[PDB]
RNA sequence: CUAGUAGGUGGGGUAACGGCUCACCUAGGCGACGAUCCCUAGCUGGUCUGAGAGGAUGACCAGCCACACUGGAACUGAGACACGGUCCAGACUCCUACGGGAGGCAGCAGUGGGGAAUAUUGCACAAUGGGCGCAAGCCUGAUGCAGCCAUGCCGCGUGU
RNA sequence: CCGCAGAAGAAGCACCGGCUAACUCCGUGCCAGCAGCCGCGGUAAUACGGAGGGUGCAAGCGUUAAUCGGAAUUACUGGGCGUAAAGCGCACGCAGGCGGUUUGUUAAGUCAGAUGUGAAAUCCCCGGGCUCAACCUGGGAACUGCAUCUGAUACUAGCAAGCUUGAGUCUCGUAGAGGGGGGUAGAAUUCCAGGUGUAGCGGUGAAAUGCGUAGAGAUCUGGAGGAAUACCGGUGGCGAAGGCGGCCCCCUGGACGAAGACUGACGCUCAGGUGCGAAAGCGUGGGGAGCAAACAGGAUUAGAUACCCUGGUAGUCCACGCCGUAAACGAUGUCGACUUGGAGGUUGUGCCCUUGAGGCGUGGCUUCCGGAGCUAACGCGUUAAGUCGACCGCCUGGGGAGUACGGCCGCAAGGUUAAAACUCAAAUGAAUUGACGGGGGCCCGCACAAGCGGUGGAGCAUGUGGUUUAAUUCGAUGCAAC
């Protein structure tokens, strides 16, 4: 428009609000549980949860959704956060690594293993 | 929503609790083993369930579940053992065919029952400000229809007096004519509690009044633990257990008893007093109103069949065409 | 909004211009051309991205600067207000014959601990580099390497 | 580097619904689960679990975390605010921004050369060297700046020195609800003193409080007053906006036209700054007709601290002051100049047998239709939302939240300014088609209507539903089952 308002004003985008703040890039972060809440899914999309507040060290709770199928969580369990979000599910927005800590792999997945952290197989 | 699907779905639906009944660990991890239970309160998305333990966990319900309502005993599950153990947390698996129950009136939304498994549905009422007989008249066909027993009960009877009462009573006598139910009371008073306590002995039933007729006081005043809220001044599912035994489906809304249009042939059958009313008529299809030699109209101009009676059973039917 | 504040006189001080300083004088100086006040930040060449212009940055290597346990100090000196000097107050620390003392890993390696995570308490003076030295040479965790890491990149291959 | 064994010691992981390259069999049955997205699964699922088959990728792979890229997704290049987010009500003006027409001028900007400067490594052009590559090395190019010097002088700049079409000015008119102040009347009505007069009046889909024989209502006369100023009057006018309507006077602002004469760029915009602000409310103090939040009765209703009725305070009008929001709207920033028009509106005038109402021009602005044009559309369209330029304001998805907190203001309300967290994944637009109406209109048919005979009661047959039964076979049921 002008140059007027524009060497008063200098044009200003976005910044972008974090998705997450499990932050200073988080790769991942230990955590430890709280419980292992429920919640319900969404309106038709429709599913229940094994999820789960976590208490993370660098301060900030917040549930995460407990992958896969197969499980091994209690109230109190040091545990590891990847984010995520499962789209389905208001207040996620993290994950759980499965069979990082205190959990392994579940049980004979075969497929994708590398998610939901799964040996290989004898072969 | 498909009647087939629909269908075949619930036969998948009733398997399941059999089978899940049949012995468990194959079941298992995640939750723990089935059991009986009957829902307390609705969380919209949850449900308060007492169990057979005696203990209420709050469980979800797997979409499976076409709805739920409070009344309903029927099976369940918690997540596993350990889950109810920090937190409340268990699952309704599936639920059992309503013996007994009752739904409500709407207009656009259709008819959706209150509660189940129901012995007694024990009408409030308050006399403060004024009562209506046509709220209660209304009541009476419902009780008929679904096959539950009536109990009438005038409460917050203390706060009448000699020209207050000798006016309340009488005028409800039509109750203890033509054979119901009723037991005059005064929750703020605690008056006539003694034989509504043995009325609710070993019984299954719920107490339901119209707007502010004292049904927090009652239900209170039978038993209350921790919890007398439910008056105050003049405002509002889930089914409280009784301090004699027997249960009442609560949500703020059954107490108004609103009046919904079954069939046009059942409102004669409503009172069984038409049984004698509906014998010979002037008009085969006489619908007992200006015609001549009528049958009903003859006998409440007559000094048995009370007016007030009429006028109630007339406007019921001009009520259901108000669609 | 600014007090030693702005200048101007005087002196004093620095290797040197100056309020640098003391003393003296004047009463300015400053501000939307955002002073000042606040939050956050090593700076920079770069680096990544983008057709570009720009955008996001600022590891590694090189220029700059600043810091060396918390602080506040000068001295010494070519040169320092001086990481592995000095003194003081300070917090720790630690030792002690309880009188007093000793200590400084934002080096190197390793330790704790912190964390999502980042490697040996290895080797060498051979080269290059530097200190000191008259060379000799000595010293030099700079450095050359060697150890570890599929961290990235590249290649090769695991068979035809 | 030479050598020897021997296929030996060495391939993985993901993905394959669509986007987005890749498909089947089972299991599961809105469960278990998925996942970037849209979304998948409630009995044949290419998406879940398993299996196979193909696609990809490679010692490496995926995922997660990170940055920009895509994103023209802040829009210099390179967006937008008539209706989808976005023009402040509205004005005025200092900083500022922008600048009619001539010359001179400087050489400030500009330009141009040039003089320098711009570590090295990156990078790039070109080459070479490590078996290739990465890498390394050499050379060039480049690193698009600052500075200085010597000019160049079109424009911009500064000043100088000029002009006239901008602006401004004088003059002469017009029209106009421009205001402010003070008068003043009528219409009507509240209330009144009475006239007449009478049961009822008043109120309502029905009713009631209330006034009603104490004479209401009604009628007539007078009077008091309160509030607001019909018909005109308008698709009208004037105003910066908000708005401003009886007639009269006083003080006052702006707009426009015409001969003209005059000045001489004195202008446009404008943050801040200034003043003004539809209705609420405030001061304090009056007032008080009508109306009317509150409040009180009556009614309605299942309830009805509602709509309706009798009403009625606050308020309303006056002053005064304070309060500062308006869908403050043409939902359309400012000032300027342009580019097709037709009918129109109200005011001005030249000229023209006005001989007439006037004709033909000529200015103002505003309506309605409207080309190109422009536009996502609708649409707009010489009064532009076209083409432009200049200035100024704003908008950066939805909720969050016009809130919080700070601020400032303020009697208080409250205004103003304006976030975060988060959460959502789309909201939003318009246009398109149908459906949709206790919308409206337009038709007929035994729809009504016009008649005929009916059916309906009464006794009997089919049937059928209830009820019953050991069985009372199975299906057909709002007209379209009987
Ligand atoms: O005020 C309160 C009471 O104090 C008063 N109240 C209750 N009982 C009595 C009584 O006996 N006497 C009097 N005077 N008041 C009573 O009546 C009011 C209603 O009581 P509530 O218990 O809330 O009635 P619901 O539960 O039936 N109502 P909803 O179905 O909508 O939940
Ligand atoms: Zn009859």
């Amino acid at each position: 428009a002008t140059v007027n308002q524009l060497v008063r004003k200098p044009r200003a985008r976005k910044v972008a609000k974090s998705n997450v703040p499990a932050l200073e890039a988080c790769p991942q972060k230990r955590g430890v549980c709280t419980r292992v809440y429920t919640t319900t899914p969404k309106k038709p999309n429709s599913a229940l949860r094994k999820v789960c507040r976590v208490r993370l060290t660098n301060g900030f709770e917040v549930t995460s959704y407990i992958g896969g199928e197969g499980h091994n969580l209690q109230e109190h369990s040091v545990i590891l956060i990847r984010g995520g979000r499962v789209k389905d599910l208001p207040g996620v927005r993290y994950h759980t690594v499965r069979g990082a800590l205190d959990c392994s792999g579940v049980k004979d997945r075969k497929q994708a293993r590398s998610k939901y952290g799964v040996k290989r197989p004898k072969a | 929503l498909s009647k087939g699907q629909q269908r075949r779905v619930n036969a998948n639906h009733q398997r399941r609790l059999k089978t899940s009944k049949e012995k468990p660990d194959y079941d298992d991890n995640l939750f723990g083993e089935p059991d009986e239970g009957i829902v307390i309160s609705r969380f919209g998305m949850h449900a308060d369930v007492e169990s057979a333990d005696g203990d209420v966990h709050r469980c979800n319900i797997r979409r499976t579940i076409r709805s739920l309502v409070t009344g309903d005993r029927v099976v369940w599950r918690p997540g596993k053992p350990a889950a109810e153990g920090v937190n409340v947390k268990g699952i309704v698996e599936a639920v059992h065919e309503r013996t007994s129950v009752l739904t409500r009136p709407d207009f656009y939304d259709g008819v959706k029952p209150i509660a189940a498994n129901i012995d007694q549905i024990v009408i409030v009422s308050a006399i403060l400000p004024e009562l209506s007989l046509n709220i209660i008249d209304r009541y009476l066909v419902a009780c008929e229809t679904l096959q539950i027993e009536p109990i009438i009960v005038l409460n917050k009877i203390d706060l009448l007096d000699d020209e207050g009462m000798a006016f309340v009573n009488e005028q409800m006598d039509i109750y203890r004519n033509i054979g119901y139910r009723v037991l005059m009371v005064s929750s703020h008073t605690q008056d006539g509690l003694k034989p509504l306590e043995e009325a609710l002995t070993g019984r299954i039933s719920i107490f339901a009044g119209q707007s502010g007729v004292g049904k927090s006081s009652l239900l209170n005043a039978l038993l209350g633990l921790q919890k007398e809220i439910l008056t105050n001044d003049i405002s509002d599912a889930r089914l409280y257990h009784f301090p004699h035994g027997g249960d009442v489906i609560d949500s703020p809304g059954v107490r108004e008893f609103g009046l919904w249009h079954l069939e046009p042939e059942q409102i004669t059958q409503g009172f069984v007093e038409f049984h004698d009313y509906l014998g010979l008529c002037k008009y085969r299809d006489c619908k007992h109103d200006t015609d001549p030699g009528c049958a009903i109209r003859e006998a409440v101009e007559e000094g048995k069949i009370a007016e007030t009676r009429f006028e109630n059973y007339h406007r019921i039917l001009e009520s259901m065409a108000q669609v």
